[PDB]
DNA sequence: CGGATGTATATATCTGACACGTGCCTGGAGACTAGGGAGTAATCCCCTTGGCGGTTAAAACGCGGGGGACAGCGCGTACGTGCGTTTAAGCGGTGCTAGAGCTGTCTACGACCAATTGAGCGGCCTCGGCACCGGATTCTCAGGCCTGG
DNA sequence: CCAGGCCTGAGAATCCGGTGCCGAGGCCGCTCAATTGGTCGTAGACAGCTCTAGCACCGCTTAAACGCACGTACGCGCTGTCCCCCGCGTTTTAACCGCCAAGGGGATTACTCCCTAGTCTCCAGGCACGTGTCAGATATATACATCCG
């Protein structure tokens, strides 16, 4: 089944809540479309590189360690999915 | 009425989600939008669950640090409320495209 | 006897545009910018052939390196040339 | 009879030269034979497209020489070349103009 | 009659263990009997010192497990651990409490 | 079987806090991060070998990518540790 | 005559960006670089090769660091640029905890 | 030896960066980052100097000292 | 809209850096072997995808309003700009020597292989530290009343 | 007429004792990787030799830097307004848990073929050196733009 319009997962209670774990008190009406499109563009970003390593080990699923060697590449270290 | 005052709240609510350290993300909207990111690259493409607990800790992770950043920015500019604009200013001086 | 890739670069150069020269500044950026770019792409391959248990680099790797370190575009037609390069090897 | 790699496979960068670098790193027990070939193929692609664009700098600089500073005019004006070459520094190179709207009177 | 290698050196990491990696990591073509006992060392220095905040953290909160909320505790409350792993992220360990002063007030 | 560092980190937990334990995902941490510092020191010590043209890593190789990949009282302490484990070592 | 303040601010800054030479004094900056090495090992020579180095690395870089300041003062609705924008901006990147 | 970073030097600097008007305190600010960042690089590069048992730091060791920092530089061996 | 300060320009020049010819030696190419690694075909079974409903917690919607962003305005001062004087950077000619760079030896250190055995990993099971919770206790938060001003 | 108290209600955070549950931590069996004793080859420690270049010094020139005066543009404080997030109540919805079923691909084994490391042998591409010459930096004069008076 095709996916889409499935940024509108990620609500705005979901972005104000990691605001105010970044310590954010105030936050206007705009901020959700761009904390949309950022997120969109890192994911883009880290699944790109783990779809590489896949693709290369011949597989058809996406593991945890493409996901740890993709946020190595973008210098992101990850701890605690294994590495 | 009782009413709080605005700002007691919010800053309430910024000690309570920075004590505790649970995914403020709902998982399955989380997961549709990786799929959705996925078949963008590679069609019919599985994955695991601690593949999609992982994406999911590194966007949380980077969200907060950002808005950390997009904090200091506001309060730079004589703010307390958050604009794209330093958003925007934070992902230039980071580095990010 | 430092080893170099000037001729190679006066070659791509001429090739190019023939009409423009280069300098010995110039030059050793170029040098430079070879260089980084080489062990970019051979320390990738390797970080990717220990990751799955293979001895040996061969050309799937150096091209999923080439597609981690280049950008779109770059890497895309990056690729197109190796295909190529590689399929006249193989031919002759 | 002794043909080289390189013209085996239609390129200018030393296939030779580049199979001893890859054997004498030990970035692997074993080398393929196409190896060798695509990072030739790859490297001179790139040095192709940094030339040409470090060309046309030199020609809308009225010049017919390359220098750094056109090296990293180019770099600087390609977005793919900027973003492969971001922390990076030219020797002689300088910076893009760039006055913002703000500044301007 | 076997002595182990971590015996010889007074030391808890499995120097054997650290050799082996060493060299099935291709990391150079020889190497000396020194550089897995001083990588051992290292490594179980670097490993006690977090350990011993990390316990430290969780004393303070009243508890008796080391959890990932004390490690990152111990980490972002040491300067030289914290600039070690500026850009590492511990999982199931949120953030460090800090609220700015002008938000407070 | 998969290899980690878990019997080690307890007897170094033993040693530090006798009286606190840890948890399966702390654990995980912990061993993600000694494979990370000993990557970090193992790479840093290949190319140094590299870059003054050496076949071996010695310890005064992994000395100096100690001090090069550490900040300095962490360089400080664990170059001492290092001495004196070889120290140990050679003198056993 | 006078020029405005602003004219010749311009000006300048046409003419070193239009320019690929080294701004700072190189003996001023070969004492300083040995002052700083006496504190990490004596009787330490040098080359000019390394000084050269080390005097465009620290070029750039400050230029880089000026244009992220020349940014957050822009933010701040400023033209000056202000060392709590220079400390913003180290902020941001990573240099300053 | 500080002082050998004058005033317009720093001025020229922000010039090529793109800044039309300074601060006063700009100067010792940039004074205090400038020196940071050459103690990083100098350290870097004098471990270097120390392994290959010389005593004369190369631009081959400062190259590879500003590698580290992220920060690489074409022009003098790479 | 004048002028002086700058950038750009046309042209001579002179020049030193770039391009080309030449000799030699080192690294590249060809040939043959052999041996192990990659590709392919089968099989298992475990994990991942997919459908349901139910209760329910979280998202969505609406609304009063109050706190904050944003624009306008005035004041003082700090920074830009220009000129005279002073300081030392830059050049370049000399001398000295510490040390980079390479060579020869010979020896100790490390690779390598076979046999042995103890340490570490998987599996299992019991118990106590920790998550949860409802009564009690205290701690910040916010509107209010009569008196002090 | 304004404030500034304590008051004092009032939810929220903390403390505490109970109970229960499942994951930490110890024990057992086994197996496979670390240890050991021996041999062989060469990597490096050490000592000499040489000669590049790095350092110290001097003197001359003049170009950049310092100091000071003057002025005006801008940083900043204040004020008024209007609006747009915030807090809270009510309705909706789909996340989530549990359970089940299907099947597809990841892991493993086995077999075969061919791709590459290794070694030797030949000879020409590439590098250092020398030398010619022309694109460009420079000195200097000039037409052109422009921003402040």
């Amino acid at each position: 089944k095709v996916l889409r319009d499935n940024i509108q997962g990620i609500t705005k209670p979901a972005i104000r809540r990691l605001a105010r774990r970044g310590g954010v008190k105030r936050i206007s009406g705009l901020i959700y479309e761009e904390t949309r499109g950022v997120l969109k563009i890192f994911l883009e970003n880290v699944i790109r590189d783990a779809v590489t390593y896949t693709e290369h080990a011949r597989r058809k699923t996406v593991t945890a360690m493409d996901v740890v060697y993709a946020l190595k590449r973008q210098g992101r270290t990850l701890y605690g999915f294994g590495g | 009425p009782h009413r709080f005052r605005p700002g007691t709240v919010a800053l309430r609510e910024i000690r309570k989600y920075q004590k505790s350290t649970e995914l403020l993300i709902r998982k399955l909207p989380f997961q549709r939008l990786v799929r959705e990111i996925a078949q963008d690259f590679k069609t019919d493409l599985r994955f695991q669950s601690s593949a999609v607990a992982a994406l999911q800790e590194a966007a949380e992770a980077y969200l907060v640090g950002l808005f950390e950043d997009t904090n200091l920015c506001a309060i730079h500019a004589k703010r307390v409320t958050i604009m794209p604009k330093d958003i925007q200013l934070a992902r230039r001086i980071r580095g990010e495209r | 006897s430092v080893e170099t890739y000037k001729i190679y670069i006066f070659k791509v150069l001429k090739q190019v545009h023939p009409d423009i020269g280069i300098s010995s500044k110039a030059m050793g950026i170029m040098n430079s910018f070879i260089n980084d770019i080489f062990e970019k792409l051979a320390s990738e391959s390797s970080k990717l052939a220990r990751y799955n248990k293979k001895p040996t680099i061969t050309s799937r790797e150096i091209q999923t390196a080439v597609r981690l370190v280049l950008p779109g575009e770059l890497a895309k037609h990056a690729v197109s040339e190796g295909t190529k390069a590689v399929t006249k090897f193989t031919s002759s | 009879k002794s043909v080289s790699k390189s013209m085996k496979a239609g390129l200018q960068f030393p296939v030779g030269r580049i199979t001893r670098f890859l054997k004498k790193g030990r970035y692997a027990q074993r080398l393929g034979g196409g190896a060798p070939v695509y990072m030739a193929a790859v490297l001179e692609y790139l040095a192709a497209e940094v030339l040409e664009l470090a060309g046309n700098a030199a020609r809308d600089n009225k010049k017919s020489r390359i220098i750094p500073r056109h090296l990293l005019l180019a770099i600087r004006n390609d977005e793919e070349l900027g973003k492969l070459l971001s922390g990076v520094t030219i020797a002689h190179g300088g910076v893009l103009p760039n006055i913002n709207s703000v500044l301007l009177p």
